């Protein structure tokens, strides 16, 4: 109508698209335009004109939550706070809501997941039914997509629904542009603590469906991403490498060519076989055209990126080849200076590998036209980012993914002091320790984390003292100055004792000795400032 | 590091003579406490509490086998190579880990002062001195490089912790100057700068009382 | 799930009748009935909760009687349902009687 045609005008993705979808061209550039238009920055990274993440979060009567309400930042959002206050069941929520973006975008009225009639209600919910509220932001023309999902208890006094609408009606546009013309689509991830498991070395024999686009969907809100997937798939990927498709084109072109020749020459017993080979050559070419109607990367560029992005990420690898040993194609990594196979990792390397692996293939496979596809849109979950990590790791992780993937809006759990000193506060949602479910707001933390003293984010912010309160050496120090201080400033028999236990348990140049000494130092030089003053 | 007064030389040293001789042979413990007066128990480089220490050749053995049995080129140097692998900084590190370097382009706390080249902030940092060009600034940095002053962590950690240590008594004592006569506040100061002779990084900890 | 009337219409006309079924469901209804108002029951749930160690297990079967008795007086009509106690009763009569030499 003439109020859709001004509002699409206007930039209002929804009706330039319901215009679209009613005439069924000019429409339809301008939805393709919306989700395609971007610039390169100063730092030559792409940007696109209209960023798509979740900005809030609303938990009712959902396990723990009587009522939650989180506002989460475009690029990273970190949420802290002790075992048993739902930073996990947060991020369950949000790839429950995220399902239905994925299942609309493989297929028309797909369903996404649902919540647990057994698990996600509260325990003591007086209206016996849970709600997870969040909402979407794609560009200024769709400023808020809201979707709520809601179940009831057992008991049913009334069902309540889901509303789901929204969500649909946004993968609809991404699906149907998608249909007529390539697009680059967003990556949706979870990674939980299942991403921590044994690796299987048989690798599966090539069915075909791990080169298919829309495999990049396959399991990723599940938990553990799907590294056995990546694994066939860069076999797959260096194999197609080291053989050239239009030259076996041309050569069965010309083996079709011979072929013709003797059927033509009388020799009826190999029409048979001219055939098969024709259709081969049918098959060579629609798959050659199938790539090329793709607009896909080619299949070295497709790897290198992978490469590249695996070796930049994870520190202990500089590394990783494909080899075929015996008769089998094997992975193999640089690992530390050594090479070796991907079964040799230690549980760290590997997990911290096939998350980044994972994700990369993923991004690849969802970008295909942009010059970096790591430079795609998308949400990603990561739950406990330290797992399996030494201190050293800790401190680069947070940089080297947000380098590698710039604008993927990140949304993580921590229990690291060491990671927090990575992270600007803003980006930090603590719950306070005393909270007994009923907390509206998670909130900032008051110190401001980024390049501060660990000893500092231990207690100002994670509530842990600097020395361990159950062992009574950790209280000496606090003991002595006590003593100190009880004494007038002099070192009496006490004090003596107790500094002579300090100097024998933490050593003559220990820390905790030299703020003894410095103690007794200062004391002095304030009671001679006393003596001057009385006289 | 500290600018040492090297005094005397030992009478072992006479008997011992380069190219007939090898390292190996020569007893050590004769060697050792005219160093031990020299330095006061502390690394000639770092200024550590010496408890694993070797002695240690300035310019070394391979390089120069000339400058071997003399007097002048031997140190007390934090580390050992016998009792632990992978030590990281002062003699152990100049030959491992700090890989080529001119040795003419190292300080050497015998014959130098290395106050006018070396400045150590109270952040726990040691930096060239405010105002050094050319080869000045080039023996500054290399020797910060070559005997990993900053980059040993152990180092760099027990340095920063030492200093900080003290600058509540730093602090305190600059304030009472407004209210003591000269001579009194001298002397405190005088006291203080005494202590810190018996400490270990003496050096850093005079730069945050001076 | 909580067992529907309607389930009597579950698999009843093939499926019907498997030993494993059976020896679950007894169990559970068993165990269900190893051991009355509303109000009452609310009001006695009360001073039971206030009262609490000992008494925390009697709480407990309390508390899930109390929500049976809602959950019956909430059911509809239509699935209108004898106790469990009688349930148990009249099919170990039914094996008893039919069911050659079990007493
Ligand atoms: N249905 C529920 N009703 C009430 N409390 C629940 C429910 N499900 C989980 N909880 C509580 O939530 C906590 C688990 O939250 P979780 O996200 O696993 O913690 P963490 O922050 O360590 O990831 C536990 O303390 C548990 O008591
Ligand atoms: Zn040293």
């Amino acid at each position: 109508t003439k109020q859709y045609e001004r509002k699409a005008k206007g930039g209002n993705l929804l009706s330039a698209f319901e215009l679209y979808q009613r005439n069924s061209g000019e429409w339809f550039e301008m939805c393709r335009d919306y989700i395609q238009d971007g610039h390169v920055d100063e730092s030559g990274i792409f940007r696109p004109d209209n960023a798509f993440y979740l900005r809030r979060l609303t938990l009712k009567d959902f396990r723990r939550f009587s009522l939650l309400e989180i506002k989460l930042e475009e690029d990273l959002t970190v949420i802290i706070g002790n075992n048993g206050k739902g930073k996990t069941s947060i991020l369950y929520a949000i790839a429950k809501t995220l399902s239905w973006f994925v299942a609309n975008i493989l297929k028309e009225g797909g369903s996404g997941q649902r919540l647990s009639e057994m698990t996600d209600i509260k325990n003591d919910a007086e209206d016996r039914y849970s709600d997870v509220s969040s909402t979407f932001f794609f560009g200024k023309g769709l400023k808020s997509v809201p979707i709520r999902l809601s179940r009831s208890a057992l008991g049913t006094a009334e069902r309540r629904d889901s509303e789901v609408k929204p969500a649909k009606d946004l993968a609809d546009i991404w699906r149907v542009i998608n249909e007529v013309n390539t697009i680059n689509l967003p990556t949706f991830a979870l990674y939980n603590v299942e991403r921590s498991q044994p690796f299987n070395r048989n690798i599966k024999d090539n069915t075909g469906r791990r080169e298919e686009r829309f495999d990049a969907y396959s399991q990723t809100l599940g938990g553990a991403g799907r590294f056995d997937h990546f694994v066939e798939w860069y076999i797959y990927l260096h194999k197609r490498t080291v053989s050239d498709i239009s030259s076996s084109i041309k050569e069965l072109e010309q083996q079709v060519n011979d072929l013709q020749r003797t059927v033509d020459g009388g020799m009826v017993s190999v029409k048979s076989l001219l055939e098969q080979m024709k259709f081969k050559l049918s098959e060579a070419i629609e798959r050659n055209d199938a790539a090329v109607s793709s607009r896909v990367l080619t299949e070295s560029v497709q790897k290198s990126i992978v490469e590249k992005a695996i070796c930049s990420v994870v520190p202990s690898i500089s590394n990783i080849w494909v080899e075929m040993i015996t008769g089998s194609d094997l992975v193999k990594v640089t690992n530390d200076g050594h090479d070796v196979t991907i079964d040799q990792l230690s549980d760290g390397q590997r997990v911290f590998l096939s998350l980044v692996a994972d994700l990369a293939r993923r991004m690849v496979m969802l970008n295909p036209l942009l010059e970096n596809p790591l430079e795609g849109r998308g949400i990603v979950l990561i739950d406990e980012i330290e797992l399996h990590l030494h201190p050293k790791w800790q401190q680069e992780v947070i940089l080297n993914l947000r380098s590698a993937f710039p604008n993927i809006q990140f949304i993580i759990t921590t229990h690291s002091p060491i990671v927090l000193s990575t992270i600007e506060k803003r980006c930090i949602r603590e719950f306070e320790p005393n909270d007994d479910g009923d907390q509206s707001f998670l909130d900032s933390p008051d110190m401001q984390t980024k390049g501060s003293e660990n000893a500092q984010i231990l207690e100002q912010v994670m509530n842990v003292h600097s020395t361990p309160p159950g062992i009574a050496e950790s209280h000496w120090l606090g003991n002595f100055e006590l003593l100190l201080l009880d004494n007038s400033g002099e070192l009496d028999n006490h004090s003596q004792v107790l500094y002579d236990q300090i100097k024998a348990h933490f050593g003559i140049d220990s820390i905790e000795l030299k703020k003894a000494d410095s103690l007794i130092r200062i004391n002095k030089m304030k009671n001679k400032l006393n003596k001057i003053r009385a006289e | 590091m500290r600018e040492l007064a090297r005094l005397e030389r030992p009478e072992i040293l006479d008997q011992y003579i380069a190219g007939q001789n090898d390292w190996m042979e020569i007893d050590q413990s004769a060697v050792w406490p005219k160093l031990t007066e020299m330095q006061g128990g502390f690394c000639a480089y770092c200024e550590c509490r010496l408890n694993r220490c070797h002695i240690e050749h300035f310019r070394p053995r391979g390089k120069f086998p000339a400058l071997t049995f003399i007097w002048n080129n031997l140190f007390g140097s934090c580390g050992d190579s016998r009792k632990s692998g992978g030590w990281s900084r002062c003699g152990i590190y100049k030959d491992n880990g700090a890989g080529a370097y001119n040795a003419d382009d190292l300080i050497k706390p015998d014959e130098e002062n290395p106050d006018d080249y070396l400045l150590f902030l109270t952040t726990g940092e040691v930096v060239p001195a405010i105002g050094l060009t050319g080869r000045a600034l080039k023996k500054a940095q290399e020797t910060i490089r070559v005997f990993n002053l900053n980059g040993d962590i152990k180092l760099f950690g027990s340095r920063r912790t030492a200093v900080q240590a003290i600058m509540p008594n730093v602090e305190y004592l600059y304030t009472l100057l407004e209210e003591f006569d000269e001579d009194d506040w001298n002397e405190m100061l005088r006291d203080e700068l005494e202590k810190i002779e018996s400490d270990e990084y003496k050096t850093a900890l005079k730069h945050a009382w001076t």
